[PDB]
């Protein structure tokens, strides 16, 4: 039974399901990646980081790691006792197969599935999870492993040899498509540019914290601010004498109240296309 | 460094005008070029900018798309095509140039970020009519 083979694999922050067959645990190779790495990952170098002790299997100690295309094959010290007789096969779209959805290493349910012509599975059950496997039962013919979640409940996966179905890669951005989140540090840089240009009407008497600001930012679909963003704006804060957190408080008021008919640098909208590099270089000559 | 604008005049609401500015005496390096406008009593405001490096353009919300800023380093001209003009577009229009600046992408629309200025050409968009329906 696939339920007994399902295990939880953790590497650093990332955690997903794995398939435990004999002393090998199969899982998506992107478990070694964080959100920053998933952008466009150097899997060879990121795997050079990871050693056998970095991977954690919960059903266990890994005695070896071998990457085959997009699947990571982890040799473990304890062989799996209830391993079914299995084979690895590759299906085509429109052929039915059963997928056992697991979240945090514990199974949820068994769903009948069929890949669409674009090689994706449309289904909400796989969302929030990663690593669930598909199979046909007669021998257990494993045919599928869930790798990627796409915005509208659309899921991409590989076979058990690690080859993706369709033209998909295990790469993704931190922000989903259609989010359209405003780039906070760019808005702040543009506000500093407005002050250096003489626009002061929006500066208020208040300061704020990262936590308080980020509550507002999430409410209005702005990128939450980090200390790294704060440091980036360092030159502009020093030029104007206005602390970043003070400017954040001005922006918070602008988000909650709007511009109330006024403009900033000639615009009735808060602008986020100017990067701090653009602004710092242009403000330096002033 | 010298700058001279061209192409202003009077037009009816919904009309079109093309401004041109002769960038002269410049080092032919990467620069910020901007089109500014100023109404009587109102402050001067940048409305369209272009970076002669990568050619990225910025427009304020009120004139975006309707106005298109252009560059012609071969003829050393920066242009502003103004379509679907509105009476509130009535102002004196100035072209402006920064000093040399490399490595950036987008030019800010503030007057503080520009060094050389043209003389300014007037654009007048009128709403007068004399016909009934």
């Amino acid at each position: 039974k696939v339920e007994g083979c399902m295990v939880q694999v953790t590497c650093g922050t990332t955690t997903l399901n794995g398939l435990w067959l004999d002393d090998v645990v199969y899982c998506p190779r992107h478990v070694i990646c964080t959100s920053e790495d998933m952008l466009n990952p150097n899997y060879e170098d990121l795997l050079i980081r990871k050693s056998n002790h970095n991977f954690l299997v919960q059903a266990l100690r890994v005695i070896g790691h071998s990457m085959q295309n997009c699947v990571l094959k982890l040799k473990v010290d304890t062989a799996n006792p209830k391993t079914p007789k299995y084979k690895f096969v590759r299906i085509q779209p429109g052929q039915t197969f059963s997928v056992l959805a697991c979240y945090n290493g514990s199974p949820s349910g068994v769903y009948q599935c069929a890949m669409r012509p674009n090689f994706t599975i449309k289904g909400s059950f796989l969302n929030g999870s990663c690593g669930s496997v598909g199979f046909n039962i007669d021998c257990v013919s494993f045919c599928y492993m869930h790798h990627m979640e796409l915005p509208t409940g659309v899921h991409a996966g590989t076979d058990l040899e690690g080859n993706f179905y369709g033209p998909f890669v295990d790469r993704q951005t931190a922000q989903a498509a259609g989010t359209d989140t405003t780039i906070t540090v760019n808005v702040l840089a543009w506000l500093y540019a407005a002050v250096i240009n003489g626009d002061r009407w929006f500066l208020n008497r208040f300061t704020t914290t990262l936590n308080d600001f980020n509550l507002v930012a999430m409410k209005y679909n702005y990128e939450p601010l980090t200390q790294d963003h704060v440091d980036i704006l360092g030159p502009l804060s020093a030029q104007t004498g206005i602390a970043v957190l003070d400017m954040c408080a001005s922006l918070k008021e602008l988000l909650q109240n709007g511009m109330n008919g006024r403009t900033i640098l000639g615009s009735a909208l808060l602008e986020d296309e100017f990067t701090p590099f653009d602004v710092v270089r242009q403000c330096s000559g002033v | 460094v010298q700058l001279q604008e061209s192409g202003g005049g009077s037009v009816q609401a919904g009309g079109s005008l093309r401004l041109s500015c002769a960038v002269s005496g410049y080092t032919y390096s990467s620069k910020c070029l901007g089109w500014f406008r100023q109404a009587p009593g109102k402050e001067r405001e940048g409305i369209a900018t272009i970076y002669t490096g990568g050619g990225s353009t910025y427009y304020v919300d009120s004139v975006k798309g309707r106005f298109t800023i252009s560059q012609d380093n071969a003829k050393n001209t920066v242009a502003l095509q103004m379509n679907s003009l509105k009476p509130e577009d009535t102002a004196m229009y100035y072209c402006a140039a920064s000093g040399a600046i490399a490595g950036i992408r987008l030019c800010l629309p503030g007057h503080t970020f520009y060094t050389y200025w043209g003389q300014g050409t007037q654009v007048t968009v009128s709403s007068h009519h004399h016909h009934h329906h």
